């Protein structure tokens, strides 16, 4: 009566009791002249159900139409007609749909013609599973690459995942009868993981730099190893790393000149 | 020792719970990070 759209068009709202009556919906529908039928025919537009039975356990089988949920229906009233369809409601949906649904838009929530805000876009990602299928150093090598790509990692909270600060908090090698009670070695180990820097304990070919805690008396093997190694290694002032706490602020590239 | 092994609890606390924390943080953080990816990886196949 009020939209004379959904006339000519069949609905099959053979169920559908959890947010609303069914009779209401067949009221509501009839406002609007929806054809109300009690069984699916191959001239429906649309199957309408609350709770799963076998009949759309059948139409799941027997690929006849789509077992829309009330909720568009609720979607319809409130906007007082036509809701175009989305990949949230039905259940069970005819590959006819399926591809004009991949012909203009993703194969999860996000569509062309509909922008999705904060909270529609965290309910994508929720309904995305989330599970581990990548390892930890190729997730980040990539994360790390696409944030490079488009100017990401100049966020000023993480900017050590490059930068694998090896932390020498053991005075020997391979020794587990000894353990640093009580020591700030958890304190800087902290500070490194809250940029997103993670320490390592064993030497590996990966490690690229070698950072001693405040006994910085060895200067001798850093002298003897210049010469050895060919990896010239960079080691900064202990007040850098306190800079993170007192200024909070990171360090511009103008200091590095001549 | 009294004074100076209460303090020391009161430490042990808050590192557990900045340690939490900062799990908890880089947890969202990486899960936020795989789902951008996902969603980065499909609007990369459709553009292709």
């Amino acid at each position: 009566k009020i939209s004379n759209i959904f006339e000519d068009v069949e609905f099959c709202v053979m169920s559908g009791t959890d947010s609303q009556p069914k009779p209401d919906l067949e009221n509501r529908i009839a406002e609007f002249g929806g054809y109300i039928v009690q069984n699916p025919g191959p001239d429906t537009y649309c199957v309408i159900a609350g709770s799963e039975n076998i009949r759309v356990k059948n139409i799941i089988l027997s690929n006849k139409h789509d077992v829309v949920k009330p909720a568009w229906l609720l979607e319809c009233f409130k906007t007082k007609s036509f809701v175009p369809w989305q990949p949230r409601f039905m259940i069970h949906m005819c590959p006819s749909t399926k591809e004009h649904f991949a012909r203009e838009y993703d194969c999860y929530g996000d569509s062309y013609f509909i922008d999705t805000d904060l909270n529609q876009l965290k309910e994508v990602f929720s309904g995305i599973k989330n599970s581990n299928e990548q390892t930890p150093e190729e997730m980040a090598s990539l994360i790390a690459d696409l944030e490079y790509r488009y100017s990401w990692d100049c966020s000023p909270l993480s900017m050590f995942r490059r930068h694998t600060v090896y932390l020498d908090s053991y005075a020997v090698i391979n020794d587990l009868s000894t353990k640093n009670e009580g020591t700030r070695l958890a304190i800087k180990a902290l500070e490194l993981r809250f940029h997103g820097a993670k320490v390592v304990s064993c030497l590996a070919e990966g490690v690229s730099h070698v950072i001693i805690g405040e006994d910085h008396s060895r200067v001798a093997d850093f002298k003897a190893f210049r010469r050895t190694f060919k990896r010239k290694f960079k080691i900064l002032k202990e007040s850098w790393v306190t800079d993170s706490i007192d200024k909070c602020e990171l360090q511009e590239e103008n200091q590095y000149l001549i | 020792q009294k004074e100076n092994e209460r303090l020391l609890r009161d430490w042990n606390d808050v590192q557990g719970r900045f340690e939490k924390c900062v799990s908890a943080k880089e947890a969202l953080e990486t899960d936020l990070y795989k789902r951008f990816i996902l969603v980065l990886n499909e609007k990369k196949t459709k553009i292709r």
